[PDB]
């Protein structure tokens, strides 16, 4: 119960990169131990404040969690010159542990209390082992370097460990008559430091898979501690050497880093998010050696200094000014949301930048920079304002991103070379127009543009109606991404191409008055053509491909047809169709240059019709004749035949749109029939007996049927 | 409550991508925590074994039809409702048919099993 409280909840693909390394404590090394001995006391309490400071420091050197990949030398306090080694299956350590220090004989670890005892001489050999100082000038409080268990691991947090020389002395304690280890007397004529540091260094060495470094992090906040802490710090060596798999080095905050990246590696990361989150960054990746100034008061200090090598993904600081300057080759540039500048040079560049941006963010491009994508995973299509001859991200509301190139004269250049992604997966480009350059959408992900606006219908012609609605330039070819089909538009033939290539696919299309639609079908495919909404609609046109197989078939009973005429020419057969006040046409094509013989239209749930059947009716001359007629009689929507004869339980399902059901008893023999029904379920109006004559009432007792009729 | 046994029940789903010989008989499935599993008797007429959607069309015949209550429904038509937490068991499926995407599967009356998963490989559940 204690535990639920430290445990966190997962976060679902978080839009930006963050910080997740720990935050040091105040007051870490051993000033805080060297005020707490400040007090004047006795010599051997002194010492054991001291050793108490080692026993803590060396305690936790290392927490291994194998399962979760993750070594944690935080705790390494008195451990130096650390060399970690990814590279064997069971990592290797290796380092220098504090030890205890004679005036005279130095630190000698082989000897037990007795030979050091008699080397020194301070009591007598019959004196009890228990008047001696145990573990004198022999002692160290890392006793054995720590076993890491074999396992794979990806995440290294790094300590500040230095090694440390215990200087002791020997105190007499006459009064309980015993030998003490002592701090030395500093008021005896100038006795060496209780506490001598010695290495402060560390080295990790990446195996062959991604490693990820976190040291300790000491410049977390600009308070004057963490400050002090910090600049105290400013000297640690890091010596990190990454892997093929690819090295991120999260820096803590203070420090001399050493990144030796593998340039094999697709993505080294440099990620600067520890710092204090408005913190002042300027990084250039063309420089080696750099030094990350930190402004204290009247002066300058370098809290940093990194020298790199293959790194090509900066990531830059929380929400702090930064300016960024990238490298001849590849870069990745995570922003901060604090606004700058980032200098991206030659090569392929890409962007990641937030929203709310609380200072505009300047984007320069390189004269020798190829390609440059801007991600923006935070900001949606609907908040740019679309400028024309201006490749610059103008928000509607906010600061907003102002790229601009090196040189103005081969402006020009760069046409087709800067995709803007959005969060909804609609994707800017820069085509050059007649007079100038311009954004322009060509790729359109349906998936996440669902995702992010749900509620709204989602259909391909509403999505390309709303982007005509905003008023943004579009690409001569614009493409959908995602969905079960695919979808083509063409501005500048103004033509709508749809292609459904799944196999038996329910498909449902509503003509616009806005472009003209294309559909490729495939076999078994069923186009689900609803009532149009809107008139005056262009031309349809869609296209078979016949199998001779499995036909398909083609269904418009929700369609709800008042009269459907047809006509054909050149291998294809153009329809019109006109509902009670809206109309609509559409052309059938084949892919093979013969319209399928096999391919079935289903006009009424009991008529279906083959397309031979009206392809022979039909002239070869460009004459129109109707094939479809409500004018001869309200839709059928049932036919019945008479062979089955006796008991045989008509079952006709109700209907939530006709609300009014149509059995056609149709006779295939030369007798006269005569059925002799029964209602037992539901309500008859009659039988039809002329077209624009209500219902005729009959008996249902008596349904008298003449042949061939 | 007679024709709960005599008279067999008939389920019709869709699923995306199917593969071939991949059911055994004996397999354990079991139906997801659904409200009422709308289980239709007839399929002659009521348009539901037909040919509808994309992929696979997958056909099941319940022998064990006991323990499903008839909802509100205009007189005529024939459906019923089934309880979740049931067990199932696949037999009888070939694809001769393999091209016109129907499979056939064969079913009985089972016990409290609880166990089994219908997610498909591809990740489609069945009894839908």
């Amino acid at each position: 119960s204690i535990s639920l409280g430290l445990t966190a909840a997962s976060v679902a693909f978080p839009p930006l990169i963050i910080a997740t390394g720990p935050i040091a404590a105040i007051g870490m090394g051993a000033s805080s131990i060297a005020r707490n001995v400040a007090r004047k006391e006795e010599r051997h309490t002194q010492w054991l404040e001291y050793k108490k400071f080692l026993t803590d420091g060396s305690k936790h050197i290392v927490v291994a969690s194998p399962e979760r990949g993750l070594l944690d030398f935080s705790g390494n306090k008195v451990f130096g010159k650390m060399v970690l080694d990814l590279r064997q299956s069971p990592p290797l350590l290796h380092g220098e542990s504090s030890f205890n220090a004679d005036r005279k004989i130095g630190h000698r670890p082989d000897l037990g209390d007795w030979q050091i005892r008699e080397k020194v001489g301070y009591a007598n050999s019959i004196s009890p082992y228990s008047s001696l100082a145990h573990g004198y000038a022999n002692s160290k409080w890392p006793r054995t370097i720590p076993k890491i268990p074999s396992g794979e691991y990806d995440t290294i947090i790094l300590g500040y460990g230095h090694q440390y020389q215990a200087n002791t002395e020997i105190e007499y304690l006459s009064n309980w008559i015993v030998w003490r280890e002592a701090v030395p007397d500093s008021t005896s004529r100038h006795k060496r430091p209780p506490l001598e540091v010695l290495n402060s260094q560390c080295t990790v060495i990446a195996g062959e898979r991604k490693t990820t470094v976190l040291p300790l992090r000491v410049l977390s906040d600009l308070t004057p501690e963490c400050t002090e802490q910090a600049i105290s710090l400013k000297d640690y060596k890091f010596i990190l050497r990454g892997g093929s798999g690819g090295l991120a080095v999260q820096v803590g905050g203070a420090g001399y880093y050493d990144i030796d990246a593998n340039l094999v590696a697709k993505e080294n990361t440099l990620s600067f998010r520890g710092l204090p989150e408005e913190f002042p960054l300027t990084f250039d990746l063309s420089k080696q050696t750099q030094s990350v100034m930190l402004k204290t008061p009247d002066d300058e200090v370098p809290v940093m200094t990194i020298t790199q090598k293959g790194i090509n993904t900066l990531v830059g600081t929380a929400a702090g000014k930064d300016r960024l300057i990238g490298n001849d080759k590849d870069n990745t540039f995570h922003t901060s949301s604090g606004g700058g500048t980032v200098i991206s040079g030659g090569g392929n560049n890409r962007y990641i930048i937030p929203r709310d941006l609380k200072t505009p963010l300047t984007l320069t491009l390189s004269s020798n920079s190829v390609s440059h994508e801007i991600f923006l995973p935070e900001t949606t299509l609907a908040e740019l304002k679309p400028v024309a001859f201006e490749l610059s991200l103008i928000y509607w509301a906010g600061n907003n991103i102002n790229v601009q190139p090196e040189d103005e004269a081969k402006l020009n250049h760069f046409a087709g070379n800067f995709r803007v992604h959005t969060r909804d997966g609609m994707t800017l480009e820069a085509v050059s127009r007649e007079n100038g350059i311009q954004l322009a959408i060509s790729l359109c992900d349906v998936q996440r543009w669902q995702a992010v606006y749900p509620e709204e219908n989602n259909r391909p012609d509403a999505i390309l109606d709303r982007l005509h609605d905003m008023g943004w330039s579009l690409t001569p070819e614009v493409r959908f991404q995602g969905g079960e089909t695919q979808v083509s538009y063409d501005p500048l033939t103004r033509q709508l191409v749809y292609q459904l290539q799944a196999r038996y696919s329910e498909f449902q299309l509503a003509g616009s008055r806005h472009h003209t639609t294309a559909v490729t079908g495939t076999p078994g495919s069923r186009y689900i053509i609803m009532k149009p909404v809107t008139t005056q609609i262009l031309p349809t046109q869609i296209i078979l491909a016949g199998d001779n197989d499995h036909p398909e078939t083609i269904d418009l009973l929700e369609a709800s047809p008042v009269l459907v005429e047809g006509k054909k020419d050149k291998n294809s057969v153009i329809l019109t169709i006109a509902t009670i006040q809206y109309s609509l046409q559409l052309t059938i094509s084949g892919i093979e240059e013969s319209l399928p013989e096999t391919t079935r239209v289903a006009i009424q749930p009991q008529d279906t019709r083959l397309l031979g059947d009206v392809l022979r009716i039909l002239p070869d001359n460009g004459n129109w004749v109707g094939i479809f007629r409500s004018g001869h009689t309200p839709t059928v929507n049932r036919l019945e035949n008479l062979m089955a004869l006796n008991q045989v339980m008509t079952f006709l399902p109700r209907v939530s749109g006709s609300a009014e059901q149509v059995l056609c008893l149709e006779n295939l023999g030369g007798v006269r029939k005569k059925v002799e029904g029964e209602l037992l379920s539901g309500k008859l109006k009659g039988a039809w007996k002329a077209e624009g004559e209500p219902t005729v009432p009959v008996n249902i007792s008596d349904l008298s049927i003449p042949p061939y009729s | 409550p007679e024709l709960l046994r005599h008279t067999p029940g008939y389920i019709r789903s869709t699923v995306s991508k199917w593969s071939r010989g991949w059911l055994k008989t004996g397999t354990i499935l079991q139906t997801p925590e659904d409200r009422n599993t709308d289980v239709y008797l007839t399929t002659i007429q009521n348009n539901v074994f037909s040919r509808q959607g994309g992929g696979y069309q997958v056909y099941y015949r319940i022998d064990g039809m006991a323990g499903a209550d008839i909802a509100d429904n205009a007189p005529g038509e024939t459906r019923c409702t089934l309880r979740p937490g049931t067990c199932f068991e696949v037999t009888s499926v070939d694809e001769r048919h393999y091209e016109w995407n129907i499979i056939y599967v064969t079913l009985k009356t089972c016990g409290w099993s609880r166990n089994g998963q219908s997610k498909t490989p591809n990740g489609d559940n069945l009894f839908n």
